[PDB]
């Protein structure tokens, strides 16, 4: 009744605040004109400001905008990959809900995956510690969680797989924005990760995949771990929310 | 079929493992599957 | 429809407004004021600092045109034309699943390998339509010898540089296809035949309807104007390509 | 649609030929999407061959009808090449619409599909190898294109940007060959063009794997005579539909 | 030509997903019946084919194609003709979401071909008489097989290999439905048991006997009666997934 | 899909045949033709089924199952239509509470087993002593009575009684007893099959409710008095359809032939199940 | 007249405060102002009542009775709102079946008497032996846990526990036990007051149904397993909200203070009655 429409008026108001920030991700990120109410239009390619000045007005939209702020007060540079994550996790939760499973199961199985994700993003890491950015910390998440969703039982190993499949969005947007074929290069990235390579990822300057880490940007763990943690917190908070009551 | 070192091959299962020679019952054992060293 | 074709249409509109007053002989425009005070003038350098442009893409195009005008006080009405033609062809490219980034990388490569060949046309540049019709063929040959996802954005940077020779001949009442194709047939036997290497100065004549040698006729143009125009039209096309959404507040 | 006389009628005929080709395009190639055309008796016919789709299709537009008759004529005597013919014809028509919207005039577009086509059949009869065979799967439309544009660059006059559009209109056969297999055409064609610039006069689209492949070595062969006949028939269909100025429908 | 293209495979699939959704509620022994009502008749049957399929569904000439191709399973390979319509429906329902990503239908067909080769390559490992044990257990021992080999394919087929895995688990999800069980919970709680203890005989107990082990319930499937379902369904998808147009004069 | 098209037809065929159930049952007037305008008033429940044009296909499974109970038994044609329609009226509720039609069937099977096992223990075989047997037959012939039609019905019932001399009381004793035993079973089964057996019981208690709703009495009170009498040990209570109270159905001489009642139960549950496991009507 | 205007308001105030009942309860987000746009997410059930603007006059009798249970007890603010709203949701049904609101009240009075007389016999006074008393208090403090707010709630509950050392289990044991005793009473009362006590029981079994519907479990199955365990002698079963089964609420250490539970029952039944005997809102 109202639950099944206020879990789809938030998951369709947060998934519309992510597909307004998505193609601004990466070095070759497309700009986006911002139309102010006065009339002047400015151009920026950073998702932080676009969310800063957006007049969201929606509860879940604000929950996702205040996620960028938390992510840049916690790690500094993750302010448009964490929103993309927490909007694709909700995309996956849209299909997981039509199946008929309860939001208190797609909320205790994300923390069942996020805690494994923490232990996947701390193995890739080169202890200085730094992780091989560019798309690796997400294709590895997808692959390893799909491998790990086959050892899990019940409704659990149906949302963790959705977690994995929703991780393959930042690689897709980085491949698109880099002028690649997203599906083909993501499949090649997964096939290169299963074969052992954990440093792989879209090298956006060359225009394709690369293993050599010299021109493969490396990021601290705090940014990726914080992105996972905060995105899972936000999707757990949005899933367990029905009945926006006006006091 | 099944290479045994003292086990691998076209096996989805390992029911029992014993020493006779090392014996391993690979699949559902209807006396058709019997592999030793 | 998307808001990239809208920016392309805005740039094309301001182009079509300015592009009939390009050459030395070019018709005028009338700029009705608010009260109605009309000023009749060619020399788009003013038609761009007096035109009421409200669209954001037309605005950015005007800003980069005026930036070029104040960098060097010439070649500001050709920047807008080349930029809008680049935008037209880039939209035609993107509309067949060629990401705007591949087109932008192609335009960067082309604008960087065009000023490294204009330094084989320099003495000043022959002017007229010589450098454009020469870069057309050179880039159409340099594109195919690359074979990357951006091999198609250099052949739409080479067939869109001949908008200057193609509008310098409708503003001379001569032709559009015939004259430009005789121009692009003389510059072919200046990169294919090594003997006729002096056919690279053959621009077009705006008095008679026939291409002449613009080195034996003194119609030169300073190299730092052509280079700046190609380098600002490229940045304008790129700036209007890298936008893909209009956020409403 | 206006379709009165001149540019409007030509644009109308061009659009009709585009429609009649678009109804067969996906069928081109060894592995091509089928079509489920049903007659008035409730029979379901699944056939991936352009001949058996045009003989079972209602052609109620004049230009489309003439194109389909020329295609059936090619299918009757030769066999192979009854959808490549209509594809080339509709593409020749599609790539001169932007030039016929101005006052270029068809009489001149006709003296560009006859000089260029004669030159292309000359190039075929000069580059064919031995009965005489040329490498199919593209590798000709990707060479005849390179030859025709490199030759049109040396034409002073209006036929430069018409042969150069005739050439660009040959890249569709090596394009929908890989657009039907789902091979990201704008990459395989880029590789083919780059590989035809240097050398490789027999390099065409490979269908077993998403990459270019020397099609002469791979023994994917096409009889030179068949290619010449297909090219001439497609060019003549184009010229016919370009040479039509009005449709005089008898009142009765 | 009306509605041709990748918008004609969302209609062809909405059509072949109706004849499947009706047959999705009759698989197991607890299969809910249907009522035969025509100009004269009141037959209540839950079986298949002529009893259900080929006395209805004259629509889109594609439901007539599913029923046209399911005649090959019955009369000819035992009577396993409900599992091929449900499997084809599931494969097309996953192709519906594979098409949205932008995977050409031919690619999905090649992916289903590779996955069917892997599955039939896995069913013949479980011949235990000629016989593959399992009510809902054969489709969970293959879904586990084609999921592993999926990530060993570097092309777009990998996505199709995974969609084939996700669709093979529909047979042991209409067996969980049609009973008083939860589809996802029961299908997974026995999928996580074929791993972590190697026993492909573990399947859904449609009859509530109590043991989720089809080796002892003695519910069996003839091997060539399963090598057909996995094959005749894929050969039915690759015929419905590749036709691009239905022209009706 | 037909979860309503194949349920409202059934509850309608058993919603117009009710109100003629008890002794003081209402009548129905059958406007049949348009030219040979005919008015026939029917206090019967079988004539309203062998005459009406059945349009819904699910309804056929009830109208052609009442003929079975009428041409193979005699009495018990309005009680296996009304019982089936008030089983398929509580089904609609359970299937609206997201319970699968294949648990309702598994529940109703154990429910009808525990019910047939309940009026069997309460049957009295007075056919041995033929001084009461003569009396019993009069009660069974009074609880069964166009004239020769009803007389033939009474004869079939009496014949079945002489064949199987077991007799169970009527007016509500048998239905309420079976419903009590089904509730006593549904209070001990863990699973979704308990919401189905309680529903079965609520459907069995609908026959005395309709027998009282037809004589003007306060059915919602008399049926509760019956449920309490049948729930504190007493097992012979039942509607006394002469003053609107509950009376001992043994001293009142209101008995029914055990075969008729058991076959009513069996045919009703079987028809309800046969119309339950039907998704689509082709 | 208000048989709906004074009932749907109540079931709405207790239809938005539910789904936050059990441990794994959903949350609600309170869009409060228009200028000082504030977002506060509440897993609590009392904050959603002391904050919302109550428009319906009947709803007031529930929103101002939850304050009583919150400022005079502490825990038990969402269970005397949800219990009252699912008593006034089955009332609506009985009053739609033409039963008078003055028999429903007389039925619910005996029902709450037999329920208060049922969790009283099942209370365990382990406060005497202070080695378990120390343990019990930990269970009652774990079944009660913004931080200091919940801590103050736990302190009030613990104080009431040290005052009255009787403790009854929770998670569903107490509600299911009271519902079993009310059904056992409703099976022995002749009159229209039995359809009211059975309804009372069906309302008591709605608290574990909502505790399970909030953790994703199959409430329609777990509640049936509870009703069978509590109906074949076992009296300590209850929802094990860690794996989705039914577990012994004694060995699992899920207890509640007898005073809190009895006052929940009393306040819920009293509010339901006070909103029942109301025809018109002037
Ligand atoms: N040189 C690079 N190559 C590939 N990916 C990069 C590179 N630099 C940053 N990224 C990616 O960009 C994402 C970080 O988001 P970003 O767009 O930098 O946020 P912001 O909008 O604040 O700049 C991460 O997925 C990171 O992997
Ligand atoms: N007399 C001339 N003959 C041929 N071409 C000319 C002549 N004068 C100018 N041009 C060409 O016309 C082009 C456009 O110049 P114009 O628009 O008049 O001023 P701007 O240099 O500001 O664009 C120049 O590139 C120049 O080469
Ligand atoms: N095995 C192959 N590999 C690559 N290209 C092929 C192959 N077979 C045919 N082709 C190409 O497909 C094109 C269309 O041929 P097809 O549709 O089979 O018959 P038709 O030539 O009558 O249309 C031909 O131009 C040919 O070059
Ligand atoms: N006793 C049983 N327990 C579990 N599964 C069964 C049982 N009997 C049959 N099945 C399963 O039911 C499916 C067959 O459905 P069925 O109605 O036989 O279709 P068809 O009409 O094609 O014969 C198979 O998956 C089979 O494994
Ligand atoms: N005198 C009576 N007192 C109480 N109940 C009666 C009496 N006569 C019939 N009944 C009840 O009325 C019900 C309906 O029977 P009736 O309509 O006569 O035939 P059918 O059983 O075919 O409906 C029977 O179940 C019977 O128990
Ligand atoms: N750990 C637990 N396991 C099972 N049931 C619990 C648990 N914790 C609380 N409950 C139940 O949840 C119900 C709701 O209590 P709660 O929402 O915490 O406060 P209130 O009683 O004010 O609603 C209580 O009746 C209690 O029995
Ligand atoms: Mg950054
Ligand atoms: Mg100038
Ligand atoms: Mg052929
Ligand atoms: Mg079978
Ligand atoms: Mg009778
Ligand atoms: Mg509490």
């Amino acid at each position: 009744d109202k639950p099944a429409q206020i879990r789809f008026s938030n998951i369709s108001a947060a998934k519309a605040v992510a597909d307004a920030i998505r193609t601004s991700l990466g070095p070759k990120g497309m700009d986006k004109m911002i139309q102010d109410g006065k009339g002047d239009v400015t151009i920026t390619n950073d998702g932080a400001t676009i969310l800063k000045q957006m007049q969201v007005l929606h509860p879940a939209a604000r929950m996702l905008v205040e996620l960028s702020k938390a992510q840049d007060i916690e790690a500094g540079d993750g302010t448009t990959s964490v929103v993309i994550i927490a909007g694709s996790l909700l995309d996956s939760c849209t299909k997981l809900l039509q199946k008929g499973i309860h939001p208190t199961i797609i909320s205790e199985s994300f923390q069942k995956a996020l805690e494994k994700g923490i232990e996947i993003l701390t193995d890739m890491s080169r202890p200085v510690a730094l992780i091989a950015g560019g798309g690796a910390p997400e294709i590895e998440l997808a692959l390893r969680l799909t491998e790990y969703s086959r050892t899990l039982s019940g409704m659990e190993s149906y949302c963790v797989r959705a977690f994995a499949d929703a991780m393959e969005v930042i690689p897709s947007t980085l491949a698109e924005n880099a002028g690649l074929n997203p599906i083909s290069t993501v499949t090649e990235l997964r096939n290169r990760h299963a074969q052992g390579e954990k440093t792989a990822g879209i090298n956006v300057r060359k225009g394709g995949i690369s293993n050599i880490l010299e021109e493969l940007v490396v990021q601290p763990l705090l940014v990726s771990v914080s992105a996972l943690t905060l995105a899972t917190e936000t999707v757990r908070s949005i899933l367990k929310i029905d009945d926006v009551v006006n006091t | 079929q099944v290479q045994l070192v003292e086990a691998s091959g076209t096996f989805f299962r390992i029911n029992d493992m014993g020493w006779y020679y090392c014996k391993a019952n690979r699949n559902w054992g209807r006396e058709w599957d019997d592999y030793w060293g | 429809e998307t808001i990239r074709s809208q920016n392309v249409m805005a740039a094309a509109s301001i182009a079509n407004i300015v592009k009939s007053s390009l050459g030395p002989v070019g018709l005028d425009k009338m700029l009705v004021d608010d009260i109605g005070d009309v000023t009749i003038t060619n020399d788009g350098a003013t038609i761009l600092k007096l035109l009421e442009v409200e669209h954001p893409a037309a605005k950015v195009l005007c800003e980069l045109a005026d930036l070029q005008d104040k960098e060097v006080g010439d070649g500001t009405t050709s920047v807008v034309i080349i930029a809008a033609e680049l935008l037209k062809n880039a939209d035609e490219l993107v509309k067949q699943k060629i990401h705007p980034t591949s087109v932008i990388s192609g335009y960067r490569l082309a604008c960087k390998e065009a000023v490294r060949y204009i330094n084989e046309n320099l003495i000043v540049v022959p002017g007229g339509g010589a450098v454009e019709a020469a870069l057309s063929i050179y880039l159409e040959n340099y594109a195919t010898s690359m074979g990357s996802r951006e091999q198609l954005a250099i052949a739409e940077f080479a067939r869109s540089l001949l908008v200057i020779p193609n509008t310098l001949a409708v503003n001379a009442a001569q032709d559009s296809t015939d004259l430009v194709a005789k121009l692009r047939a003389f510059h072919n036997e200046a990169q294919v035949n090594p003997e006729r290497k002096n056919l690279k100065w053959i621009g077009l004549d705006l008095s008679n309807g026939k291409p002449r040698d613009n080195k034996q006729a003194g119609v030169f143009e300073p190299t730092i104007v052509k280079v700046k125009s190609l380098k600002f039209a490229t940045e304008a096309a790129i700036t209007i390509l890298r936008i893909d959404d209009l956020i409403k507040l | 649609t206006d379709s009165s006389q001149g540019i409007p009628q030509l644009v109308s005929n061009i659009s009709a030929c585009q429609v009649i080709a678009e109804a067969v395009r996906t069928t081109l190639g060894p592995r091509g999407m089928d079509k489920l055309i049903v007659d008035g008796r409730g029979k379901a016919t699944i056939s991936n061959d352009g001949a058996t789709i045009l003989k079972l299709l209602d052609v109620v537009h004049p230009a489309a009808k003439t194109l389909v008759d020329i295609a059936k004529s090619q299918d009757a005597e030769v066999g192979d090449g009854t959808t490549s013919v209509t594809l080339l014809a509709a593409e020749f028509l599609k790539q001169v619409k932007p030039y016929v919207e101005e006052g270029l005039h068809p009489q001149i577009i006709i003296r560009a599909f006859r000089t260029a086509t004669q030159l292309a059949v000359n190039k075929i009869k000069e580059i064919a190898v031995t009965d005489s065979v040329v490498a199919g799967g593209g590798a000709i439309e990707m060479e005849l294109s390179k030859y025709l544009r490199d030759y049109s660059r040396t034409i002073p006059g209006k036929q430069q940007l018409l042969i150069g559009a005739y050439a660009k209109a040959l890249e569709i056969i090596p394009r929908q060959l890989c657009d039907n297999a789902g091979f990201d055409a704008t990459n395989i064609l880029n590789k083919l063009r780059a590989r035809h610039a240097q050398g490789g006069t027999w390099y065409g689209v490979d269908i077993n794997n998403e990459d270019i492949a020397d099609n002469f070595e791979a023994f994917v062969w096409e009889p030179a005579m068949v290619r010449i006949n297909a090219l001439t028939a497609a060019s003549e269909a184009a010229c016919l539909i370009v040479s039509v100025d009005e449709t005089i429908k008898n009142p009765r | 030509s009306r509605l041709m293209g990748l918008e004609a495979l969302k209609s062809h699939i909405m059509a072949a997903k109706a004849v499947a959704n009706t047959m999705r509620t009759s698989l197991g022994p607890n299969g809910l019946d249907k009522m035969m009502v025509d100009k004269d008749g009141d037959v209540t049957v839950t079986n298949d084919g002529a009893t259900i399929l080929s006395m209805m569904d004259v629509d889109h000439q594609i439901a007539k194609l599913m029923v046209e191709l399911s005649k090959s399973q019955d009369d000819e390979i035992g009577d396993g003709t409900t599992g091929v319509v449900v499997l084809a429906g599931a494969l097309l329902e996953e192709a519906e979401q594979l098409l949205d990503r932008g995977i050409h239908p031919i690619r999905i067909a090649d992916g289903y071909e590779q996955a069917a080769r892997v599955a039939i390559e896995h069913l013949d490992k479980i011949s235990d008489s000629r016989v593959v044990y399992g009510g809902g257990a054969a489709e969970i021992s293959c879904a586990l097989a084609v999921s592993q080999e999926a990530d060993k394919c570097p092309t777009l087929e990998q996505y199709a290999m995974r969609a084939f895995a996700d669709a093979l688990e529909v047979i042991p999800m209409a067996l969980s439905e049609n009973s008083g069980m939860n589809p996802i919970q029961t299908m997974t709680e026995v999928r996580a048991r074929q791993v972590k203890e190697m026993n492909p005989a573990l399947g859904i107990d449609c009859l509530h006997k109590g043991t989720n082990d089809m080796k002892q319930q003695h519910v069996i499937e003839t091997l060539i009666g399963k090598k057909q379902q996995i094959s005749l369904a894929t050969q039915m998808v690759r015929m419905i997934l590749k036709i691009d147009d239905i022209r009706k004069p | 899909t037909a979860r309503l098209t194949s349920f409202i037809g059934a509850i309608a065929i058993g919603d117009l045949v009710k109100s003629t159930l008890g002794p003081k049952g209402m009548d129905k007037i059958l406007l049949s033709s348009g030219r040979d305008a005919s008015l026939m008033v029917t206090n019967d429940g079988a004539t309203i089924l062998k005459n009406i044009g059945v349009d819904n296909p699910a309804a056929k499974v009830l109208v052609d199952m009442s003929r079975v109970q009428d041409d193979e038994v005699g009495d018990g044609t309005t009680s296996v239509t009304v019982l089936a329609a008030e089983l398929l009226r509580e089904a609609e509720s359970l299937i609206a509470k997201k319970i699968h039609p294949q648990t309702i069937i598994a529940g109703w099977r154990e429910a009808t087993k525990a019910a047939r096992e309940a009026l069997l223990s309460s049957a009295v075989d007075h056919g041995s002593d033929e001084v009461k047997f003569r009396q019993d037959l009069m009660n069974i012939a009074g609880t069964t009575l166009e004239a020769e039609r009803s007389l033939h019905d009474a004869l079939c019932v009496l014949a079945q009684t002489v064949k199987d001399s077991r007799t169970v009381y009527g007016g509500g004793c048998s239905e309420m007893l079976m419903a009590h035993a089904v509730t006593q079973l549904a209070n001990r089964t863990p699973g979704k099959e308990a919401v189905a057996m309680e529903s079965y019981a609520k459907a069995l208690r609908m026959l005395p409710t309709i027998i009282a709703d037809n004589a003007g009495y306060d059915s919602a009170d008399l049926v509760a008095q019956l449920r309490a009498a049948h729930s504190e040990g007493n097992t012979t209570a039942g509607l006394d359809m002469r003053e609107g109270t509950i009376g001992d159905m043994a001293i009142l001489g209101i008995t029914e032939s055990f075969q008729v009642k058991r076959q009513v139960l069996l045919s009703a549950a079987e028809a309800a199940e046969v119309i339950l496991r039907v998704d689509n009507i082709i």
